[PDB]
């Protein structure tokens, strides 16, 4: 359908870091991109829809940017509970997901 | 929702080939012949919808199905007899060069009675092409319109949910001896080009025609050797359960 | 595979599993189907230093996992160690004591 | 014998572009000759004719953009069956 | 207190079929557009299809066309996902998630936009396929 | 900070040996980063494609991983060899540390 390429697979960071995950579409999708967080054994959780707007009740440390083809999710100041897997998904579309990014604790 | 390789040709506006219902199954040919522009539907909304009815993955009549798009209508849905003729000619050329057998052509348009349009249709029918057209939306006698008035083109009028003639603006489906059959043409669900996961409900004799084209395409898969007269006797009998 | 309960084998502490003042011991939860299985230590009162691993799927079609814990070697002869294994799909509950040999000093 | 036709619905008429439709068995080479004859015959009078398209395998004839002034002339061309003024078609 | 609750874990022999349910609960309305999205263990996310009760049709993912049928019981606020010709590769957690059919038509028209914004899941159902 | 694993090796239990099969378990404990190589050698023969592995999710308190590797053999094959060796490469060790045992103390 449309393919989504996510970068990188893996990340190491400490609380207080600014982390940026990046996600790329095989074609233009205006800003029809969603970001999810997933923790072990739970369903994904919606953080950001339409590229840049925050889902209901999600902390403002999370922000999305991007248009056309290249997109970015930024966590501005990483908290202990932000260590998880993140997925991008396009809904332009017929929905399709990135293959994930694991945010791990630096050490 | 109330309503062996064959090739379905559509002559219409441009189409949104990426739409989820038709992407990968609708070959956009590069034929384009349209007049300069002379209000709220998109420039490719009419054809994307009709490609949808007919061949759409989940909303279509012939969920398959193989389609080829030729552009004979501009953004305002306006074409010319001449541009249509050249499009018809493009089809004939590709019939001769790259066959195959069974060929369906959908003509979701109408103009005034045209001797030359009706002739091109006749010539193409002689080669064994299935031609399916709208009867037109003028609450009028279809014999006054082309390609609707052509015998040897399958002319389709529109019925609604209660199997009655469809009412359109202050007009509605055409009628009379020139109409070979009726088919569903009210609030037909199919691909909207507003977005590639959008669906739209549309009314008209285009829709009814698209439906008949879809059924003609499936019948021709199962039995690719039906003669036009056989196909027509089958479609007439099919449109009955009363 | 067909639904099946696991066998629980001891991963006995020894020479060998000892380092500094620490000794590693555990359980081998073997040959069960399907997922999941839960493992805990001393009915819950032992969580510090516990590692319960993801299962692996074997060529046989059955699943196998291990759960280990590190403790002071000083406590080996005195303190008791039981891994509580639950395979809810098969209604298999097993409490396995894990003993060293000798163990002496 | 050569006859002239336009769309019955006035506003749908597209004067200035015409389908010259030739007699039944006219070959593609005879069609090109007729169009060329039209063109030369019109130039001789100070009129541009643009031959937009020559119809091959669907009917014999050609498509020409020219002043309506030359219609009387074009009907006298060899092989002409009838000429039709172009007209509008609409999405239905 | 608005939630989607799925039927429990299954185990199936290769070549058979599974039917997993998804019940909507705790809102004034509970008849919703529902998607199914699967995740094989250790892998990522994969959309299978959706049922759209206003539009009255399902949309299936190309990779699953012919194997999934997705229905909805009109009486019980419950949507079903039935996958057949199971193979080992179908071992996954199957999630349901709600999407939307937004009326975006003007004049109107009558345009239903299927917006795949997965705000609400779906606890997951583990389906294991093994001989 | 980078943190070298603590390797521990486990012979098959006598209960398991009873039932017919043998599992040798190597354990790499509390290391960082995640990358680790684990090489099995039986009587100095490198073993390939008949082991399996699991890694824990990063630790709640000290943010490290732990890995368990399991070598599988038949009782007949196990009782045909003497030296069973678990070799571990990881960027926190100056060179591959080996942990082994001889069958029968
Ligand atoms: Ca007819």
């Amino acid at each position: 359908d449309i393919q989504m390429t996510q970068s990188p697979s893996s990340l190491s960071a400490s609380v207080g870091d600014r982390v940026t995950i990046t996600c790329r579409a095989s074609q233009g999708i205006r800003s029809a991109l969603n970001w999810y967080q997933q923790k072990p054994g739970k369903a994904p959780k919606l953080l950001i829809y339409n590229g840049s707007t925050l889902q209901s009740g999600v902390p403002s440390r999370f922000s999305g940017s991007g248009s056309g083809t290249d997109f970015t999710l930024t966590i501005s100041s990483l908290q202990p509970e932000d260590f998880a897997v993140y997925y991008c998904q396009q809904f332009d579309g017929d929905p399709t997901f990135g293959q994930g990014t694991k945010v791990e604790i630096k050490r | 929702p109330w309503n062996s390789l064959v090739e379905v040709y559509l002559l219409d506006t441009s189409i949104q080939s990426d739409h989820r219902e038709i992407e990968g199954r609708v070959m956009v040919t590069d034929f384009e012949n349209v007049p300069e522009e002379d209000q709220a539907s998109k420039c490719d909304s009419h054809g994307t919808h009709l490609a949808g009815v007919v061949s759409g993955r989940d909303a279509g009549v012939a969920k398959g199905a193989s389609m080829r798009s030729l552009r004979v209508l501009n953004c305002q849905g306006k074409g010319t007899v001449s541009g249509t003729l050249i499009g018809l000619e493009f089809i004939r050329k590709s019939q001769l060069v790259q066959p195959v057998g069974p060929l369906v052509v959908l003509l979701p348009l109408a103009g005034g009675y045209s001797r030359v349009l009706n002739a091109a249709c006749q010539r193409l029918a002689r080669a064994g092409v299935v031609l399916v057209t709208a009867a037109g939306n003028f609450r009028d006698d279809a014999c006054l319109y082309s390609p609707a008035s052509a015998p040897e083109v399958i002319t389709v009028g529109a019925t609604n949910a209660q199997d009655q003639p469809v009412t359109l603006g202050t007009l509605g489906t055409n009628f009379g001896r020139c109409v070979d059959l009726f088919a569903p043409g009210e609030d037909i669900i199919g691909a909207s080009s507003d977005c590639s996961t959008c669906f739209v409900s549309q009314s008209g004799t285009s829709q009814a025609a698209a439906h008949v084209a879809g059924i003609a395409a499936m019948m021709l898969s199962a039995e690719p050797e039906l003669t036009l007269a056989e196909l027509r006797q089958r479609l007439i009998l099919f449109s009955a359960k009363d | 595979a067909s639904t099946k309960g696991p066998s629980v084998f001891p991963l006995a502490p020894s020479s060998k599993s000892t380092s500094g003042g620490t000794a590693a011991l555990g359980c081998l939860v073997k040959d069960y189907f399907p997922e999941p299985v839960t493992v805990s230590w001393n009915s819950g009162a032992l969580t510090s230093g516990v590692h319960t691993f993801p299962a692996v799927l074997q060529s046989s079609g059955l699943y196998s996992l291990s759960s280990v814990v590190t403790v002071p070697s000083s406590s080996l002869g005195t303190q008791t160690y039981i891994c509580n294994v639950n395979h809810k799909p098969s209604n298999t509950k097993v409490d396995k004591k894990v003993e060293p040999k000798s163990e002496f000093e | 014998t050569a006859t002239f036709h336009r769309c019955a619905k006035d506003p749908w008429r597209l004067p200035g572009t015409y389908v010259v439709v030739l007699k039944e068995e006219t070959h593609l080479s005879q069609s090109e000759r007729t169009a060329r004859r039209l063109q030369a015959q019109a130039a001789r009078r100070g009129y541009l004719t643009k031959i937009l398209h020559v119809f091959h395998g669907l009917l014999p004839g050609f498509l020409v953009k020219m002043s309506g002034d030359l219609l009387e002339l074009a009907l006298k061309l060899p092989h002409v069956d009838y000429i039709e003024e172009d007209s509008s078609v609409f999405a239905q | 207190q608005v939630q989607l609750v799925q039927s429990g874990a299954e185990v199936k022999k290769p070549g058979s079929s599974v039917k997993v349910s998804c019940k909507a609960s705790g809102g004034t309305f509970n008849s919703h557009a529902i998607s199914w999205v699967r995740q094989a263990p250790g892998q990522g996310l994969e959309w299978m299809g959706g049922i759209n009760p206003i539009l009255g049709i399902a949309n299936y993912a190309q990779k699953f066309q012919g194997r999934v049928t997705i229905t909805a019981d009109e009486s019980t606020s419950t949507a079903y996902m039935e996958l057949s010709s199971l193979r080992s590769e179908d071992t996954a957690v199957y999630y349901c998630a709600r999407h939307y059919e937004i009326q975006i038509g003007r004049y109107g028209m009558n345009v239903y936009y299927l917006m795949y914004r997965f705000a609400s899941w779906g606890q997951g159902t583990l389906v294991t396929v093994s001989s | 900070t980078v943190a070298a694993p603590s390797v521990f090796i486990f012979p098959p239990s006598d209960e398991q040996l009873k039932s017919g099969t043998a599992s040798v378990v190597c354990l790499l404990n509390n290391f960082y980063p995640r990358e680790a190589k684990v090489q099995w050698k039986v009587d100095n023969a490198l073993q390939s494609g008949n082991s399996q592995e699991s890694v824990t999710e990063q630790d709640s308190k000290d943010s490290t991983y732990s890995l368990s590797s399991t070598l599988t053999l038949s009782k007949a094959d196990y009782e045909k060899h003497k030296v069973y060796a678990c070799e571990v490469t990881h960027q926190g060790l100056s060179s591959p540390v080996t942990k082994s045992f001889n069958r029968g103390e």
